[PDB]
């Protein structure tokens, strides 16, 4: 499915299933963070990326910035 | 009281409250005392239940009250048959 | 004002109730009769609700105990609780009649002791707020306690016509026919009054007590003498929502309720997981509640006969789940949301099914209050599975030879054998009927 | 959520896999009960992928045991880890058995025990969340793995196509002709089934497992019990793409997927640098990384007899060297700088071929994190000896005058002897015409 804003529902909770069965290695850190995916392609796929928190002040060294280089 | 219901104090989840308590009458005064009245008292329960799967599924955002999560349970179980 | 009366009856019910008082004094940590703790009051916020408060201290049992055979009765006066029970309010101290083993001895006992046996339960209610109902906790193996416990499940829904029916019948091993050998004809006159001259049944089948008991509790000896132990355990489990306060079904008649579609369907079948010791090696670090309640919706935990492909044939129609005491409450809803991406739980194939979770406290008791503890109370449509057990060896005996003449002895002297078995195919067929 | 059950089949395949599953239980750090080892779950990222995904701490090989030789299993079931296994769903407790020692005793009794067989790896398939496939760890010693191991390699080949398929085929010492006769024929009915209804297999011999335990384990006098170890070590090691994670062709359909230029040739060459006690010598400061696969650039390890002067008349066209644990990898680019100076693997000439590189992590175990492993995954086409090895055994045999009426009184009654022949023909051809 191209983006939309309801594909982002869709995704959020099919990353949630899908590495809880596999169990992800920390049982607190899976809904602290999730894949999030707005324009279209005409594919979801590498249309994609991660939403992910950060603490005091660690965010100097993890900019908003260069979370971007990292993504793309 | 977020976490209660809310239901932003208007929205048809509280017209669905309302009205499956307008039947809830007459399933307590047949029960206590009409067959066909009896099965018309449910259709009318049906109507409305369906009409709330229709309202869970424009509530469904991404995330949207604690109580939109445990309703997509109740979704799935309407897809299991 | 839910005062609740037990009648304790037969040769195994009156010790699944002596080990259920039993419970309570050991859960609630103080003496039966004395106060040596503060957990009493902090931990139980309804103290007499089985029970009545002091006045001479000294706790008082909202119980009878009836038998055709005085020494079972005189196995309670043996064991020292005898400041916890009363042998002249609280049971008759000898009480005889039959032999017994007969069916038909006990259901003539309870037409001649008709007058005395309603003068008892409510004497035994005479202080009481408000009655609930009686929880007819009898014995369906042996004649005795089935003979006049199966009486009173018609007398007590009509000159009470608003008070709760609902009984702990355990079966005799079904893996013997040489402890009593008028088993299939006992068994099966009561199913005639447990889903006609009731409301909601328990049925305990009692190879599936050491089933579990070589695999949750691994005692290497199965025997018939493991009956008691796994029973007293669920009894007062199904009573937190009454002796610790409740939300929604705040009563047990909540329970109860919504576990009943249709008369003839509301054999429950019961489910407790603390058992499990290698939960508790582990407990230290704090077992988790996100893997207990895939032992509830799928079999680990089952007092009733059942086969393995009647977990996919059948599905659970209502389910119930009740988590008691510390158990982290606040991911119970979070291990709930998990079920429905794997499917672990089964619905019919046509219209509405229901997972409902509730919670309660409870006192200080180091297994459920300290560990997650998983009570399962099912409505699964796999009941017919025993129903032809018994139906089977039943007719069996009938080829053999047996109580066709040898029941006719006393009481029954007409014939009405098949119609106790055309009525059980009509049970049988309804449910399968009542589902696409 | 990978998981895999052994198909444990015949004499020589029961004792193989019996010290695999003894491994497993000494790398985990585990006890048969619980963890007392937290690089159980550090160390190994998937602990279930071969064992029962746990609820209360519980781990279960998926296992699966029938043969007709109660000899071999009766071994396996008096073992301090015969409480790892449980006679349940694996096996039964003192299991029966067949004739056996015949192809068509096994493969008979393979369709009127077919409810049982195909029904007992869905009793290991219930908490799965996917289905990897199955490896069919089966002999071509005797009758028996090779007449139920015939079986299972049609019928994983239709009710499950979508499933890998990959076998574990063991040959006994092929010179044998006094207490086993009937191998070239047992053989070639499942050799049959392993080029159209198997899509890999992974060829062992024995004539070069005996070739290691003189030389690596070195006896004096030949023993079979220096035979288990090499087969037990080599099967743990395929996974450790997948039992611990990878990144690329982390699926065991993915390694395999670049492995099989296309079925007509598969047939996968294994070997094992750390069999030997003088390879931690090379690991108290770390021998360079350079070597570890210019020792498998012409191998003298392998568990394939094959001559050295076999390798310039053929070409290899896909080679895998798997390395594990603490190599310090940093030089391993360079390893791959100095494979096409010496050209001791002929490449094929008719378009590129694939020097195929990896690593693993492992538990911090001491074999598997300190000893440097090279790990052979070879795919060369000088096996064409081997068949032209078991084909010369069997064109003897028939002028004897053995097996022309002896073998055709039990499920043969019509000719396939010939189609046998042919099969092993197009095979042999297809294998030297990639490199042609």
């Amino acid at each position: 499915t191209p983006p939309t804003a309801v594909t982002e529902h869709d995704v959020n909770v099919a990353f949630q299933l899908s590495a809880h069965k596999v169990l992800l290695d920390d049982d607190n850190l899976l809904p602290l963070l999730n894949l999030t995916i707005r324009e279209a392609p005409t594919s979801g796929w590498a249309a994609l990326g991660l939403s992910y928190k950060v603490q005091w002040p660690l965010h100097i060294l993890f900019t908003p910035a260069v979370l971007e280089k990292y993504n793309v | 009281l977020f976490r209660g219901l809310l239901t932003e104090k208007a929205a048809p989840l509280m017209n669905i409250i309302h009205s499956i308590f307008s039947l809830i009458l007459k399933f307590r005064l047949q029960l206590i005392s009409n067959f066909g009245l009896m099965q018309q008292s449910y259709n009318t329960f049906k109507y409305y239940s369906d009409f709330l799967f229709e309202v869970v599924s424009k509530l469904v955002n991404r995330g949207y009250q604690p109580h939109l999560e445990d309703f997509l349970l109740r979704i799935n179980f309407n897809s299991y048959y | 004002p839910r005062e609740i009366i037990t009648l304790q009856l037969g040769q195994c019910g009156n010790q699944i109730g002596f080990e259920f008082w039993k419970q309570l004094c050991a859960e609630h940590g103080i003496s039966p009769e004395g106060i040596v703790e503060e957990f009493a009051t902090e931990g139980t916020d309804r103290k007499d609700v089985f029970f009545y408060q002091a006045d001479d201290e000294h706790y008082i049992p909202r119980a009878v105990l009836l038998d055709l055979e005085p020494r079972v009765i005189h196995s309670i006066l043996n064991s020292p609780y005898a400041n916890l029970y009363n042998p002249e309010n609280i049971y008759l101290s000898e009480h005889g009649g039959g032999a017994g083993n007969n069916w038909a001895s006990g259901f003539s006992q309870g037409e001649k002791i008709h007058e005395d046996i309603f003068d008892i339960i409510d004497r035994e209610a005479d202080g009481s707020d408000s009655l609930e109902g009686f929880v007819l906790c009898h014995s369906i193996a042996g004649g005795t306690g089935s003979g006049l416990g199966s009486y009173l499940l018609e007398r007590l829904n009509d000159r009470y016509p608003k008070k709760l029916v609902q009984t702990y019948s355990v079966f005799p091993n079904q893996d013997e026919m040489s402890h009593v050998v008028v088993q299939p004809y006992n068994s099966l006159l009561t199913l005639k009054r447990l889903t006609q001259n009731a409301d909601c049944v328990v049925v305990l089948d009692n190879t599936a007590l050491n089933r579990i008991a070589t695999d949750r509790l691994h005692i290497q000896n199965p025997s018939f003498s493991q009956i008691n132990q796994l029973v007293s355990t669920i009894m007062s489990a199904s009573t937190t929502t009454l002796r610790y306060p409740g939300y929604m079904n705040n009563d047990l008649i909540g329970l109860i309720a919504s576990l009943i579609p249709t008369p003839r369907l509301h054999f429950l079948m019961t489910g407790y997981t603390p058992l499990t010791t290698d939960q508790s090696v582990a407990s230290v670090r704090k077992t988790t509640v996100l893997d207990v309640m895939r032992r509830l919706l799928q079999p680990k935990n089952v007092m009733v006969s059942t086969g393995r492909d009647r977990q996919t044939n059948h599905c659970y129609i209502a389910i119930l789940n009740i988590i008691q005491g510390e158990v982290d409450p606040t991911q119970v809803h979070k291990s709930l949301q998990r079920i429905r991406e794997r499917k672990l739980a089964n619905f019919i194939p046509w219209g509405p099914a229901s997972i409902q979770v509730a919670l309660s406290r409870k006192s200080p008791y180091l297994p459920s209050a300290h560990r997650v503890s998983g009570l399962m109370m099912a409505n699964h449509t796999n009941i017919s599975s025993l129903f032809e057990r018994t139906c089977r060896q039943y007719d069996k005996l009938r080829k053999r030879e047996a109580f066709l003449e040898q029941f006719r002895k006393e009481d029954i002297f007409k014939d009405n054998f098949d119609e106790l078995d055309n009525s059980r195919e009509i049970v049988q067929q309804l449910i399968d009927e009542y589902h696409a």
